[PDB]
Formats: structure tokens, sequence, C-alpha cells
RNA sequence: GAAAGAAUUAAAUUAAUAUAAUGGUAUAACUGUGCGAUAAUUGUAACACAAACGAGUGAAACAAGUACGUAAGUAUGGCA
RNA sequence: AUAUAUUUUAGUAAUAGAUAAAAAUAUGUACAGUAAAAUUGUAAGGAAAACAAUAAUAACUUUCUC
């Protein structure tokens, strides 16, 4: 299996939520789209937990 | 996207709309570069060129007088012949390409007072092959670069990808830098007066070098960088030097002219001309 | 052996609409890969390069001078009209819509917001 | 963490680059800026002039040079021949060198070859 | 394998702010060989240079105006033509 | 020294301010600028070094081209050109370009930009064309303002509208703009700013708002609706502004109706143009012109027939957009039109 | 007479298009860049194409919300 | 000139241009531009690394000038 099923729950607390394909290890996915329930735009995050391919955080202070 | 088709509508106005000027996105960069309200600005003539002064007393009346020939006309280039209607079948076809060349050469003009060949931009092509295996030689000789023109260099990368020699593709690999106007001039002179008399056995540029319009070249070792005043100086800053070509790009009509135009500027010329 | 025994069907791509024939808003005038005909006046244009009409009328092909090298289907909105339409004279355009003569449909029409 | 290579690859990196080496804008008075654009518009038609009389004048040679040798092919077709050769490989003189800034120690030479 | 310098992100100029880069240079004389003075501008701090060996003293461009060095030096006292004169019969070859 | 001279010349080439003038010519870079008014700002500030021997320098060599020109400007005889050689001598003076650059174009008090004198009349065009008229040019063609009223436009004199009437505040429209009922419900004021060197006796103007997107159901399509509608309006470079001081009842042919949108009959264009009338020889004074007021129609009006039967030149243009909302009803009350209509929400 | 600009004409889609082949594409559908990361959104979808049914395809419009754009507008994943 | 204290700098790192056919964010939108091949050259460079150059200006606008 190389893209697997997640659902992304509403972040406004309707139980309204989408379904959506992701890679195997990608970056936790969270989307702004419409809760019909609450008739607006809202956050989506995913519901369950899973192992993402940790990237080493860029860092824009110049180190050592 | 509903669709693809790219089609741009006709307008009833003959006004012509710089869609820029009515949006007040980018404030500063509606002001020209050349004004002092950009962040952009910077002070372009602050001295006085002496080889560019030269060349405006002395040498351009001379080029004239040379380069005059009497009631000499045009002379056209290589051009895509049309088809003779002969045919139905050439009605619609795209025209034969020129006659020795795959693509269109240029028209050769008789020179006057306003066509007089000058100096157009030089160009220091250095392209580091050791940097295939060490990307801090590109650094260095972008670096080395900077430091004999007084000018920003810009990094050359593999645009190719071949195995005989170790190469990749998009490999940052060397520098090159277009001068043009005064820090050109100046170069130039550095070259003239400094770095190419110090090499031992120079006769001069070749006679047989060159592109047929108006653009002559040559290259110095990595030997020849150390005599740059900038490098000159310390012998110890640079354990590693680099080679570098330098394509000088003429207003010339002819190549011969270029040749005539640089020998002003005390370049030697050495090999037998075509 | 070793037999090639396999091929797609023919997609279903000619004219749909003929010159001088009557449309309806949504119809399809053209199928196919890529703009062979650009959507003209009075006309759409779908994902798959799918002409279709976006008025009522009679769907009509043609060049246009502005666009050389370049054939359009557009749909004029009578018969009268050559739908290479002069550039300068006012665009023919269709209301399309009716008023509410009867009194409780206004009001409700008037409520809404 | 890095070579003493790499500190120098990256002190050569410095000197090109405009990381923290760069000053704040050249921000001028509306008076000031004014002052600028009269001493900038001044220089730029003073050396459009400069141009002028410089394109006039190798115009004028150019005028002399045909009327010269429509002359002498008029009288002497010989000496006109001679006149009107091809100079391809003409080279300048290498004693014509580019006028310096300040003159050497010994100012002309009376004695060569 | 392959020696590099790793790219931290990339700071974002913004359209319009770009600044030109005006490095920083010293008026320096150079004198020739001889002793014409001529100014360029240059990056490396020194404000006068003398130039041994140029265009002005090199025979390229200017026509009309070290094993055998140590040889001459070491053979001196001798003087080392009258020497080439005695030493050369051309019978022998 | 031309440009210290006010003999012949107007006043309006000089500074009026007395301290920036001051700070503009003196002989070394001692004092501050008066631009900066905090004494802690003027403190921090510093000059570029050596501009004012430079400045000088540069004033010299302008002030003596625009002698030079001015020598060739009084020799000359007919009017265009002699303004241009006015513009010439007059363009690059530092103290014209301060007026300019720093005062508004738009209200131009007369003693900074007098809008009589042709170089700063030639400044305001340019300034003009920079960007006020591709806007409108953009929104006359996006709008589809031009081929639906009026073929084209060759844009020569800047027109802005307001509202002042109705409401209260202060507002110059920007063309192509969603305006309310209650904003557009009295009339609007229009100044028509001319940068062409024209005959400011002779030269009369008219001034038609026009309505193409009322609809006409018997058609199935639209008609015109000339909405306000005024003729022969006199025009000064600086006394510009078409109020109802100025134009007479004789001049208004067809008096303001606002604008009424039905409920989902659309978005409505008003696109006001500005014509110039046809000048005649011979003859001393404005030439008038007469309007068959029986013949012109309001509920339905060929600006483009209208145009050529008066002989006019489209000149300048403005355009805003009304559509229906909850006091459009009121409006039509207050002007006693009938109640007004409501279509169907679905075009079908 | 010169400089600069606006450009126009000719040629080109042989490169490039995430991917086969075909059609299309410089008015670019190709490429670069700012913002963004939203429309790879939510309910009704007529009408067409195609079509035994099951399905498939293009899609105006109405309503809710979002992103970019000065605006016009564009976006209900990708040139097909 | 030198001592202490209090600060300030030095973490030295690339794009400087709306970048435009080296490589990299493949869906939105806004703005802008044009590729390729072949040819003539040029330090190592060679058929094959990189850089340069290679169709036409009639008319128009602005600027300077005889
Ligand atoms: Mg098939
Ligand atoms: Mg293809
Ligand atoms: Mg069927
Ligand atoms: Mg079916
Ligand atoms: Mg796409
Ligand atoms: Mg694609």
């Amino acid at each position: 299996s190389k893209n697997s099923v997640i659902k992304l729950l509403s972040t406004a607390a309707s139980g309204y939520s989408r379904y959506i394909s992701i890679k195997k290890g990608a970056p936790l996915v969270t989307q702004v789209r419409y809760d019909p329930v609450v008739k607006r735009h809202v956050l989506f995050k995913e519901a369950k937990k899973r192992k993402v391919a940790e990237r080493k955080p860029l860092d824009f202070l110049r180190t050592a | 996207p509903k669709s693809a088709c790219s089609l741009v509508k006709p307008v009833h106005h003959l006004v012509k709309i710089d869609k820029s000027k009515l949006s007040p996105r980018f404030p500063e960069l509606k002001y020209d570069k050349s004004d002092i309200r950009s962040p952009g600005f910077k002070p372009k003539d602050t001295h006085a060129d002496r080889l560019n002064d030269h060349y405006l007393n002395t040498l351009q009346s001379d080029l004239l007088l040379i380069n005059y020939s009497h009631n000499a006309a045009v002379v056209k280039g290589l051009k895509q012949r049309a088809w003779s209607g002969d045919s139905p079948y050439h009605l619609n076809r795209p025209p034969k390409n020129p006659r020795g060349s795959k693509a269109q050469l240029p028209d050769i003009h008789p020179i006057k007072w306003s066509n007089i060949p000058g100096l157009e931009s030089v160009v220091i092509n250095c392209f580091v092959r050791e940097a295939r295996e060490n990307q801090l030689l590109a650094i260095t000789a972008a670096l080395q670069l900077q430091q004999i023109t007084g000018c920003k260099p810009h990094p050359i990368f593999s645009k190719n990808d071949v195995p005989t020699w170790k190469l990749r593709k998009g490999h940052q690999m060397g520098a090159k830098v277009e001068l043009k106007g005064k820090e050109m001039s100046q170069f130039l002179s550095t070259l003239t007066e400094i770095v190419l008399p110090r090499i031992r056995e120079y006769k001069g540029i070749s006679n047989q070098s060159g592109n047929r319009f108006g653009g002559i070249s040559f290259g110095l070792t990595a030997e020849d960088i150390k005599f740059f005043p900038e490098i000159d100086a310390n012998q110890d800053s640079w354990p590693k030097t680099f080679g570098m070509h330098i394509n000088i790009n003429t207003s010339a009509q002819l190549d011969y002219q270029a040749r005539t135009l640089l020998s002003g500027f005390q370049f030697p010329f050495f090999g037998e001309e075509k | 052996s070793r037999t090639s025994m396999k091929d797609s069907a023919g997609r279903r791509l000619g004219p749909k609409k003929y010159e001088g024939q009557d449309v309806s808003t949504g119809e399809i005038i053209m199928r196919q890969r890529g703009t062979k005909f650009y959507p003209g006046e009075n006309v759409g244009i779908g994902k798959d390069h799918s002409i279709f009409a976006l008025e009522p009328g009679v769907v009509r092909y043609y060049l246009d001078p502005f666009h050389p090298k370049r054939k359009f289907i557009g749909v004029a909105l009578r018969r009268d009209l050559k739908l290479p339409s002069p550039h300068f004279e006012p665009t023919v355009r269709r209301f399309g819509r009716f008023e509410l003569t009867n009194k409780r449909a206004a009001y409700k029409e008037e409520n809404s917001i | 963490s890095l070579s003493p290579l790499a500190q120098r690859v990256v002190t050569q990196l410095s000197v090109m680059s405009a990381s923290r080496k760069q000053p704040k804008l050249l921000k001028l008075a509306r008076e000031d800026l004014i002052k600028h654009q009269t001493i900038e518009k001044c220089w730029s038609i003073y050396q459009q002039q400069q141009r002028e009389r410089r394109n006039l004048q190798l115009e004028l040679q150019y005028k002399s040079i045909e009327r010269s040798m429509n002359l002498l092919q008029e009288l002497s077709p010989r000496l006109f021949e001679a006149a009107n050769a091809s100079e391809k490989g003409k080279r300048f003189p290498m004693e014509m060198k580019v006028p310096t800034d300040f003159p050497p120690n010994t100012l002309w030479h009376y004695n060569f070859r | 394998t392959r020696i590099t310098l790793p790219r931290r992100p990339a700071k974002k100029i913004q359209l319009g702010k770009s600044r030109p880069a005006i490095y920083h240079q010293f008026n320096v004389k150079m004198e020739l060989s001889d002793g014409s003075v001529v100014i360029r501008r240059s990056q490396y701090p020194k404000g006068e240079i003398r130039l041994i060996q140029d265009q002005r003293n090199n025979p390229l461009w200017n026509p009309s105006r070290g094993s055998l060095d140590r040889f001459n030096k070491r053979y001196s006292s001798l003087f080392s033509t009258v020497e080439l004169s005695e030493e050369n019969k051309k019978k022998t070859q | 020294h031309i440009w210290s001279d006010f003999t012949t010349r107007p006043s309006s080439l000089s500074i009026q301010s007395s301290k920036v003038k001051n700070y503009l010519f003196q002989k070394k870079a001692s004092l501050d600028p008066p631009s900066i008014s905090r004494r802690s700002n003027r403190i921090k500030y510093s000059p570029p070094e050596h501009i004012d021997e430079i400045f000088r320098m540069s004033y010299d060599f302008l002030e003596q081209r625009s002698s030079k020109f001015y020598e060739l400007a009084n020799k000359t005889k007919n009017p265009l050109k002699k303004d241009a050689l006015l513009i010439k001598a007059e363009i690059n003076n530092p103290e014209v370009q301060y007026n300019f650059q720093f005062n508004n174009k738009l209200n131009n008090v007369k003693d900074i930009i007098d809008y009589d004198v042709p170089v700063y009349r030639h400044l305001g065009k340019q300034h003009w064309e920079s960007y006020g008229q591709m806007l409108l040019m953009q929104r006359l063609e996006t709008l589809a303002a031009i081929p639906d009223t009026l073929p084209t436009l060759v844009p020569r004199a800047e027109v802005n509208i307001k509202f002042p009437f109705s409401t209260g505040v202060n507002k110059w429209i920007e063309p192509g703009e969603f305006l309310s009922s209650n904003v557009t419900s009295m009339r609007p004021i229009f100044k028509i700013q001319e940068y062409e060197l024209v005959n400011v006796e002779k030269q009369l103007y008219t001034v038609l708002i026009v309505n193409p997107d009322v609809p006409d159901l018997s058609n199935d399509s639209f008609k015109t609706a000339l909405c306000y509608g005024l003729v022969n309006i006199n025009l000064t470079y600086n006394d510009n502004l078409i109020d109802p001081r100025k134009f007479h009842s004789s001049n208004i042919i067809a008096d303001y109706l606002p604008p009424v949108p039905e409920k989902n009959a659309g978005k409505q264009r008003f696109v006001v143009w500005v014509f110039r009338q046809p000048l005649i020889e011979d003859k001393q004074g404005p030439n008038m012109l007469e309007i068959d007021r029986k013949e012109l129609s309001r509920d339905d009006f060929d600006i483009r027939q209208f145009t050529k039967k008066y002989n006019l030149t489209a000149i300048g243009a403005h355009i805003w957009r009304s559509e229906w909302d909850a006091k459009v009803a009121a409006v039509r009350e207050k002007y006693g039109l009938p109640p007004g209509r409501v279509f169907s929400r679905v075009r079908r």
C-alpha cells in the first residue's frame, strides 16, 4: 500500500467530515473547506493518528 | 479549470493600457531603476570612462575612414527563400530554409557615421570542471570573477548530462559575468596593460578567432589569472585559481572590423586572417 | 503465435450541431480533441474543449479577422445576423427574463435577498 | 561542523553576498529630490548634445570623404583605385596607446626602430 | 562523494525591494613600468601599486621603442664574437 | 536669468512658499528642508553631499536653454506651436516641477497650478495619461460601455463625477463603481478638465448620462435611456466644475432622472459621455445649438444618431453602475416614478 | 541626422506539455514570477452529447461559502 | 596610552531580478516572456561538458540636433 485513505474531521464540532487520500508518510493534512452544518469554511484535521516521514525543520535562524 | 482555451478578446480603443500602473501592489517597482526613489537605484555615471573617451576622440573617426568603401551598397544575408508558385501545393507552404545555413543570416550594411563599430559587451565565462566533484570550487571561481571585474557574477549550472565526463545535470559549476559600459572598459584596459603582457609567450588573439558577425574571443589559463591586481596583490588568499573564456561582443557588422576595433584598444593579433 | 488484437472504440468527435441549426442553452455544438474550433460569440467551451451554446439561437461557423488562422463556432441570437458581428456596433444581447405580473410571486421575489 | 576549507569558502561567499553589509535606503526630502532630478535631467541633456555634436562631426567627415572620392574617380582612375582598397587586416599601431590618467617620465620618444 | 555546502532557506527579496550590489571599492593608483600613473577602482585595500612587467615595457606592445642569467652570473670573471671564433673549428661534424 | 523674471511670465511658475524657494536657491547646504516639519527629524536628516553647486550649474544650464527657447517662442505666430515652445522652455524649471508634483491637480488652486499656463496643462495631461486615463479606458472596455453606447473613445478631457447633493459625503467616483440608490438619488457634478489647446470663449460642450441596460420586453433585449442631458456648457481650464451654479435651465435638454434598477433586471451601467461642440468660423462669441426636444426621447435614445445629428465629438467619459437595493422604491416614490417591476431570478 | 521607446512584420508549436499515441497549444494550454494554497469546496443541476439497460461525458443556471485580481472577472483539480 | 564596567557588533551562507527553458511545489489566481535545432567561435574542451553571437525597420511617439 503506497497511498492510504484518511478521515478529515471538521474543527467546528458539527460531526461533518470529509475523506481524502495521501501517501503513507505524508505530512499532517489539514485543509479549510465548507462545513454545511455550520454553513461556513472551517478547518479540517485528521481524526486518527499516524506516523510521518520526519523532515528536518529548516532553520531560518543562522545556526553555529 | 473549465477549459484550457486561450483566446485574447479584441478591444474598442487605441489607448495602450499599462496593467502594472493600474494596480497598487508594487509601488517601489513602478519607479524606473534609474530613478532615485527606487530601491534598485545605482549611481551609473560615477566617473569619466577612459577607454570610451579615447574611442570617441581618436579611434572612431579613424575607423570610419578605414571602413569607407565608395558607393558600397547593402549585402543581403542568407534568408528563407519563398517557393515559386509553379504548383498548387506551394500555396500555404512554409518557405525554404536558407541556402547553406539552417538559420537566417543578417544583412551586412556599409559603415557610415551612424553604424561605426564599437565595444558592446564583454562576457567572462568560467566553467570549472573539477566542480563536478566539489561545489565549493564554483564559489571560489565566482569570487575570483567578482574580484577581477567589480561586478556581480551569475552562477553557471550543468545544463547537460554525460557519462564519459563525470557530469550530472543541474549542478553549480563556475560562474559568468556580463560587463557593460564603464566596468567592461576598465576590465579591457586592465587586460591590455597589466595581465596580457605578463603572459610570457603570447603572440596575440588569433585572427581565425571570432563569430561571423562582430564577436571575438579568447581565454586565460589559471596561470594567467594570478596577474590581475586584486589576485596579484595577495598570492596567499588564492591558493586555487581557475581559467576563463572572454567573449568580446562588438557593434561590428563583420569580424575583421571588430578585430580592427580591438587593435585600436591595444589588443595584439597574430594568426593568418580568413 | 502472438497477435495484436486490441484497440479502443471510436470517440464520437464530429460536429454535433450544424450551420443554421436552432440551439438551446447547454447544447453541445462540437466534440473535439483540442480547439480545432474556437468558442465564438454566445458560446462556451468545456474541459474536453466541447463547444456548447450559452444562449438560445442559431449555430454559425465562421472566421474572424481579429483571429486569423482560427475557425470559430458561435450562436447568433437570430437568423438575420451575420455572426462574425460588426466590431464597433453594439452587442446583440438577450434579456432572457420575464417580469412577475403575478402579484404574490413579485412580492416573494422582493422579499428574497 | 565545518572544515577550515569550508569556513574559507563561506567567507569568500560572504564577500560577494549582500547579507548584513548594505546600508539604509537613500531617502530624500521633496526639495532635495527635485534638485536631484534637475541635476540628472540637465546632465542627460548635456550628454545628448555631446553625442549629437560628435555624430554631426562624423557625418560631416563622411560627406567630405564622399566628396573627395567622387573627385578622385573623375580625375585620376588609378589614384581612386589605390584609395578604394579593402583594408580588411588593417591594424592600429601599437604606439597609439590609450591615454593614461597621468603622463610617463619620458613624455615623447624622438628615436625609434 | 560530492563535496558541497548545503543550502539554508533562502531569504525572500520582495519585488521592488531588490537592491543593486554596490561593492566596496577604493580608488587605486597603478604606476606602470614607466612613471605613467593610472587610477582604477579596485576591491582590494591598497591605495598605491607600482608594476614591474606591463605593456609599457613589453616588446610586443612597443616594437619601435633565468638559467642564462644564472650562467652569466657565475661565469662573470672569465667574461666567456672573439670567444666563438676561438672555439669553433668546423672540420669535425 | 529668464526664470527669475516675472514681467511677462505668469506668477504660477514660481513657488509660492518662500522657505522652500530659499532652500532650493542657497550658496551652501546650511538650511534644513521645509518638507520635514519636525525638529528631531530635521536634525536626523542629512542631504547628499555636493548637491548645491551642481544643482546651481544645472539650473543655469536649463535656464539658459529656456531663455533660448523663449527667443523662438515670441517670434512664432501660430498658437499650437507657440504653446509647444512655451512648454519646452518651462517644463524643466525646478519650481514648476515642485508646484505640479507636490500639490493637488484635481482641485488645483490657481496660484500654485494654473491650467491656463501651457506647461502646467501639459504636465496635467501627462499625469492623466500615466494612470487615470488608462484606468478609465479599461473600465469602458471591460464593462462594454464603448461599443454598446458609442463606438470608440479618444480620451482628451479628464472627466470626474461627484454626488454631493444626495448624502453629504465628499467623494470623486472611481470609474466602474457600484453606487447605492441613496448615493445617486440626486444629480451628479462633473469636472471636465481639458488638456488640449482650445478656444475657451467659443468652445461649448454637451454632457450625456446614458443607461444602455434597461430591459425592453417587446424586443427581448435592452434599450438605452438618457438619464441626464446637458448642452451648451462653457468650460475654462481652471473654472470647470459643472454645477447647478453654472448651467441654466435652458441648458438642460433632459433633467436628471435617478438610477432605479429593477429587482433581478441586473447591473445597470451609467456611462456619462462628454462631447465638445462643432466650432463655426466667421462668428464672434459662443455658437449655440437648438435641440428638437420632441424628437429626442428618454425611454429610448440612439446616442450615436444624436451625435451624428448635432456633429459632436466625444472627448471624455466616466462610468458608474447601479443595481437593485431596498431604497430604489423610496427613490421612485420621491421622484414620483411608478412602483417598479420585479423580474424572475432565473434568466430562462 | 541621431538616441530611446512603443512595437509591427517574417519565422516558429520541430523545444515544452507529470506519463503512451493522436489531436490542440506562442492569443500560448509552454515557461518565469507575486499572492496563495483556495474551487483537489457544499445543496439543487436543466439541456445536450453518447447511449439496450447498468453506466459514461460536456454543462448554462439557482443558492451557501472561499482564494486570487485595481477591475473585468477567473477557479466545482490537472490542455484533452 | 592603558585598566575596569556597561553595552554594541562578529553566528560571517549564495536569490538583489516580477528572475523567464540548469535543477526544485504537478491543483487556484494575477502579471509577464519565448523555445529548439543548426551554424561561427572561445582556457583545459576533443563528435559529445559551458558562454557568446546568428531575420527585417517602412510608418508612429518622445528626446537631442543641422
Ligand atoms: Mg480510436
Ligand atoms: Mg504533439
Ligand atoms: Mg444521439
Ligand atoms: Mg442512458
Ligand atoms: Mg493547467
Ligand atoms: Mg499537464
